[PDB]
């Protein structure tokens, strides 16, 4: 399936405070009205210039994604976790199932078979928005959640979405994946292109508005 | 161009003068903006207040008159156009007259006009009875001052209803005034925003090139930025010249209308309004003046036949102001723009000639 | 400074801008991040085996307290080059990231490691980018790198040939360690940066201030924006600093423009007095380092304020002006003219049983002077 | 001023809102060419014959 | 190399481009006052008698 | 050596110059304002009464 996001997909640009001031920039942007994929519950997606990427639920499938270039040894590749515990993030060189997941006893963790040369480790309905983006060896997170009232829709409206991390890394990406809890007792994925759009700050700073410069005649 | 850095400041020093000019530009128009407006508006010597009883033969002021409850002693119609329309080295100027001072200034030649007429531009103000004034300005129409005192409280309710509507229409039209205003905002803005632009150096920070960058090479990128910089400023002072000339020209065009149909009753057409111009009233406004023009303009005509003369015992007679008129069967003389006939008689005709050169003349 | 202002000895009536008022900054104060590990460089500077030239290594310097004044005076270096800032004012400044990039080359390959060059080494082995920012260290070390018979372990990419290098090679054939820092920002919060010293904090004077980089001078004051866990300080239409947060204590503060306006000068004329009065322009009177008063244009120093109105001689503004009357100067607001209420009734007239005949003049410009220049002369 | 290069235009941003001034001040005399002539000519409320 | 001389046409072209659109304003400001006369012409010559 | 130099001087030279034009310019526009309408007072004023 394929479904049209609206409004969907403004992120704070950078730091520095602001307010009322229609401020126009030019980013990597997800477009107004977009053809967005629709993925029910999976497989090796493109990277190719920045996701977006939300997802729906009460309990807890969505349990994180995988990146790099060949997903596997022979290169380097994160990998970003999340059990019941809390968020791992992590970067070795792994070796990672074609088909990788997680269980739910709850007894889990069929993701990889290899953990070699890690340069970097960390550890501790619904709508969570994501974009993952990788510039200069950085690669930024910025992320959103929202309640919906509908339970796995992709719904209307305008939220804008704020910087989570910042890695170090100098990894290159080329493919991604995604990690779901199984059974044993819905999630989009946009692209970034580079835009021009204009956004409307509030006294308080924060975004309530934008607009898509290059829609129609109009904008 | 600086921002407080010796650094700055002293490479300037070697452009000469063009900051001294930029100044000298600037101050030059400034002190033209009050001379604008004391051309406009001092066209009295006398403050002149209107009586405290005001019996102007049916005529009502009320709306155009100051207004003590109200802010700044202005009129009712002077409220309703007030409410229709910290940098760095940048500061605005105070005006010399005050928008209290204006206002009492339209005041004084308001009060001057309902009570001397036009009698006060040119010299001491002499009293004349409003309706008696109004039949002046009917004379200098051409019209009679019977059909003004004959037809006093029609004349008298239309202008008291078309007052009323200049009210209505403007408290539901100032683009020209709000156009000078968004201009020279739009202009300060954009200066404002040229200092963070780099004209090809590594910021727009002197206190970033200043900071990673030794004291003499910093001389190439400081540069960079202080060509631009002045390149701005000089930009915006020559528009300025140019704008200001443009206000010039209007100023002057509104103390010619404030000496010739405030002071007078203007003959030129279409210069005091649209019709045959009777009077005018000043109002100020937040950087201009509006004028209310009162006119006077014909309605429901009628056509009748005419002869250019009238032969009778062998002579040609011709009207001594007027036009000879036929109902069908009877000739008459009126006045040329109202209708009123009158006998033909020795009194209104004078002769020249006997009856045969003119080409048209009828028999009576 | 009138006179000085209009060259010249006597300066007549008037209202002349002079200058540009300006209030003085009090201190420096210093606002750092705590202070803990120099950072330990005597492991990119002191390594026992470096690294190809065709596969150079990459550290990322990080958090720390850099001194780069251990490298810069260590003498022992035979190329200290910085581009994007000389060397002195390295431990003043804060970036987001260092990067440090080492290996070795021949002795005379050193001069393409620079913005801008063409070469076997700078085509494809390693290249900087044409606006790069940091300093490019280099030292000769044939002792540790060249050995007998020939030290065939380092290549570079010409696909790949070796160094033969030998220790009776004339200099310029001889191995030299190159390591390149490479000082980013990106556009976080902040990150390493010089030591110096730092210290306490002031409020409601204008001040000289540094927050970790941003160098600057105002008053600063207690905020009251909504800030972020992101958005530090938040800048104004038209792109000025305006708010900073402290970086100990977390709290945002606001940054005002020290008082500052211009001053005028009001004098009867030279040839009638020396007295002068001084206008601040909007100024609050209270702020300035007798007659001290306050106007709507500024404070007033110099001439007293009177309760009478005449006609306006020198114009102050808002309706204010002055003249030297009451021997002195003095303010007041201008008078409009006398008053004058007219008899009017509805059966007076007033007729006139004389006349005179008035003449008067006016004067207007016809013609300016023709003046030509030869703009290759000039 | 660059005229289909690309080197130029990115140079040319360098130097803020010069561009868009020029556009605007020509703007403004072409809208005036305009109401010139509406005010010389269209001084008549009917076409009389 | 390139940027140095790019720098120079394009601070060369700029400049004429201004004094162009400079001596446009200036003379768009005369033609404005020719017909605001012509407009009094057109009033009181041609919509009356002088 | 001589010619980076003079071009400073060149071009410092030409923008006082063109300023100075300028502003001619502007007040040229001036005074032909004041000569009309010293014209129209002379055919108004001296010619007839007005
Ligand atoms: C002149 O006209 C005004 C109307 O603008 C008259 O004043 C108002 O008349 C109405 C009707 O009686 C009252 O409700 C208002 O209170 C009046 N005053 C206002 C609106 O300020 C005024 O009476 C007229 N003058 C004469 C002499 O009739
Ligand atoms: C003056 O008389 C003329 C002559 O009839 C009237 O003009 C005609 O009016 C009729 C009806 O409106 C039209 O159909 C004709 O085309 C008009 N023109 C002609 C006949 O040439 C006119 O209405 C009269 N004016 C007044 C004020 O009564
Ligand atoms: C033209 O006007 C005359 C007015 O003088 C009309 O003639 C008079 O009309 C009244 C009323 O009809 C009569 O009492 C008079 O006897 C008439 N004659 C005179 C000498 O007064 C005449 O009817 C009008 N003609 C038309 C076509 O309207
Ligand atoms: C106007 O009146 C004169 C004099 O009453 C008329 O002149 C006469 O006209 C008739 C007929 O053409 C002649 O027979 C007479 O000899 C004329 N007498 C004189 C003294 O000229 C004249 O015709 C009348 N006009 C009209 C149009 O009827
Ligand atoms: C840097 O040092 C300062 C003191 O010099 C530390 O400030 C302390 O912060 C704790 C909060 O956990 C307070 O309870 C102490 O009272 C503070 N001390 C003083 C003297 O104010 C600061 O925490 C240090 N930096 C870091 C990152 O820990
Ligand atoms: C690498 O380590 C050596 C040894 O610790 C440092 O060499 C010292 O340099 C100073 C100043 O030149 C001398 O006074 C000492 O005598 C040296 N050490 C010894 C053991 O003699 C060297 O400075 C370090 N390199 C860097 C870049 O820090
Ligand atoms: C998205 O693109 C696919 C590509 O074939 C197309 O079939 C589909 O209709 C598109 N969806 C929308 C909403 O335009
Ligand atoms: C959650 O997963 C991480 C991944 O390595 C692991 O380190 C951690 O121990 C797990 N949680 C528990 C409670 O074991
Ligand atoms: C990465 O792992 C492989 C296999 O474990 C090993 O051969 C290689 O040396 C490691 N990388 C580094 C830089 O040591
Ligand atoms: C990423 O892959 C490209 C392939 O074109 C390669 O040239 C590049 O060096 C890689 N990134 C890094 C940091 O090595
Ligand atoms: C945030 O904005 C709202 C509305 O714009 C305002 O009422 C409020 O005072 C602001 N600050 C808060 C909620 O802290
Ligand atoms: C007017 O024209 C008519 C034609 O219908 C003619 O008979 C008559 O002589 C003319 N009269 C005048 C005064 O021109
Ligand atoms: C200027 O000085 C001369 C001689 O000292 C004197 O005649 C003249 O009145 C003075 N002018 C004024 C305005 O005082
Ligand atoms: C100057 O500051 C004082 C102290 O706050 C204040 O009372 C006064 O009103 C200020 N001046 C003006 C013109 O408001
Ligand atoms: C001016 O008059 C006011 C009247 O309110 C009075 O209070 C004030 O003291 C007077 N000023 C002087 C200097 O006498």
């Amino acid at each position: 399936a394929y479904t049209n996001s609206f409004t969907r997909g403004v992120y704070y640009p950078d730091k520095v405070f602001r307010s009322s001031v229609l401020h126009s920039t030019q980013d990597l942007f997800l477009p107004f009205f977009s053809n967005v994929t629709w993925f029910h519950a999976n497989p090796v997606l493109p990277f190719n210039d920045g996701v977006y990427f939300a997802s729906t639920e009460k309990s807890n499938i969505i349990r994180g994604w995988i990146f790099g270039t060949t997903l596997d040894s022979k290169t380097q590749s994160l990998l970003i976790v999340n059990n019941a515990t809390n968020v791992v993030i992590k970067v070795c060189e792994f070796q990672f199932c074609n088909d990788p997941f997680l269980g739910v006893m709850e007894s889990e963790f069929r993701v990889y078979s290899s953990a070699n040369n890690c340069t970097f480790e960390y550890v501790s309905k619904n709508l969570r928005e994501f974009v993952f983006k990788n510039i200069d060896g950085y690669f930024k997170i910025y992320s959103k959640h929202t309640p919906i009232n509908l339970v796995r829709d992709l719904p209307q409206g305008f939220s804008a979405l704020e910087p989570l991390v910042d890695l170090p890394i100098g990894i290159n990406i080329t493919r991604f994946q995604t990690l779901l809890a199984l059974h044993r007792s819905a999630y989009y994925v946009g692209y970034l292109q580079p835009r021009t759009f204009l956004l409307k700050y509030n006294e308080n700073g924060t975004i309530t508005d934008a607009v898509d410069c290059a829609l129609d005649p109009l904008s | 161009i600086c921002g407080d850095s010796t650094e700055c400041s002293n490479l300037l020093l070697q452009y000469g003068s063009f900051c001294t000019q930029l100044n000298r530009a600037l101050t030059g128009i400034a002190v033209e903006q009050d001379k604008n407006t004391q051309e406009v508006f001092a066209q009295v010597k006398q403050i002149y207040k209107t009586p405290p009883i005001k019996d102007f033969g049916g005529f009502n002021f009320s709306q155009i008159l100051p207004d003590p409850s109200k802010p700044s002693k202005r009129s009712f119609i002077e409220d309703l156009l007030f409410n229709k329309v910290k940098f760095n080295g940048l500061t605005v100027l105070p005006p010399l007259l005050t928008d209290e001072m204006i206002a009492q200034y339209t005041s004084a030649l308001l009060a001057g006009t309902i009570t001397s007429g036009w009698t006060f531009g040119a010299g001491a103000a002499l009293q004349i009875p409003f309706a008696m004034q109004m039949a002046y300005r009917f004379n200098g129409i051409g019209v009679t001052q019977n059909v003004l005192y004959e037809n006093q409280k029609l004349i008298a309710n239309q202008f008291n209803s078309a007052i009323g509507k200049i009210q209505d229409s403007l408290s539901s039209a100032l683009g020209k005034l709000q156009d000078v205003v968004n201009q020279n905002a739009q202009a300060l803005n954009t200066l404002v925003k040229q200092l963070s632009s780099n004209f090809g150096a590594i910021s727009s920070v002197l206190n970033d090139i200043l900071s990673r960058l030794d004291p003499p090479e910093a001389e190439v990128q400081i540069d960079r930025l202080i060509t631009g910089r002045l390149q701005s400023l000089q930009t915006y002072v020559t528009q300025q010249l140019i704008r200001a000339a443009e206000i010039r020209a209007s100023a002057n065009l509104a103390a010619t209308k404030m000496s010739e149909c405030v002071l007078g009753q203007s003959k030129r057409v279409d210069f005091c309004g649209k019709g045959y111009h009777l009077m005018s009233f000043p109002q100020s406004a937040p950087h201009g003046v509006v004028f209310l023009h009162v006119t006077y303009v014909p309605a429901q005509e009628k056509n009748f036949t005419t002869a250019p003369a009238i032969c009778h015992d062998g002579k040609a007679h011709f009207p001594r102001e007027g036009v000879f008129v036929s109902n069908g069967t009877h000739w008459f003389v009126t006045q040329r723009n109202f209708y009123e006939p009158q006998i033909i008689t020795t009194d209104n005709t004078f002769v020249s000639g006997n009856c045969d050169v003119v080409i048209g003349i009828v028999n009576n | 400074e009138t006179k000085c202002t209009l060259k010249s000895f006597t300066v007549e009536k008037g209202i002349y801008q002079t200058s540009n008022f300006r209030v003085q900054p009090t201190e420096s104060i210093v606002r750092f991040p705590n202070i803990t590990n120099l950072c330990p460089f005597g492991e990119v500077f002191n390594a026992t085996r470096f690294a190809s030239v065709y596969a150079w290594n990459r550290k990322r310097i990080s958090n720390c307290v850099a001194d780069y004044s251990v490298l810069y005076n260590s003498a022992s270096f035979s190329t200290f080059k910085c581009y994007g800032v000389s060397p002195t004012k390295l431990n003043d400044l804060c970036f987001t990231n260092v990067y440090a990039d080492s290996f070795v080359i021949r002795g005379d390959e050193v001069r393409q490691i620079a913005p801008g060059q063409t070469g076997k080494i700078a085509d494809y082995n390693y290249k900087l980018p044409d606006d790069f920012t940091g300093c490019v260290i280099a030292w000769n070390s044939n002792n540790l790198d060249s050995k007998v018979g020939g030290n065939y372990n380092y290549l570079y990419r010409l696909p790949l040939q070796s160094y033969g290098f030998q220790p009776t090679n004339g200099v310029g054939y001889q191995p030299y360690r190159v390591v390149v820092l490479s000082f980013e920002l990106l556009h976080a919060p902040a990150t390493v940066c010089g030591p110096k010293k730092s210290t306490n904090l002031v409020k409601n004077k204008c001040v000289n201030f540094n927050f970790n980089g941003l160098t600057g001078t105002g008053v600063l004051t207690e905020s009251n924006k909504k800030f972020l866990p992101f958005q530090q300080f938040g800048r104004d239409i038209a792109d000025t600093t305006d708010a900073v947060r402290d970086p100990q204590t977390l709290e945002i503060l606001d940054i005002t423009p020290c008082s500052f306006g211009g001053v005028s000068v009001i004098t009867p004329g030279t040839n009638t007095s020396n007295q002068v009065a001084v206008l601040y322009q909007d100024v609050n009177c209270t702020e300035v380092p007798s007659n001290v008063f306050q106007t709507r244009a500024g404070c007033l120093i110099g001439a007293e304020h009177v309760n009478n109105s005449y006609e306006c001689d020198i114009p102050i503004g808002a309706g204010i002006c002055a003249s030297y009357q009451t021997q002195s100067i003095i303010a007041y607001t201008m008078s409009l003219g006398a008053e004058n209420s007219v008899a009017y009734s509805n059966n007076s007239i007033a007729i006139p049983t004389n006349f005179t005949i008035s003449v008067t003049t006016e004067i207007l410009p016809v013609s300016m002077t023709k003046t030509s220049v030869d703009c290759t002369m000039y």
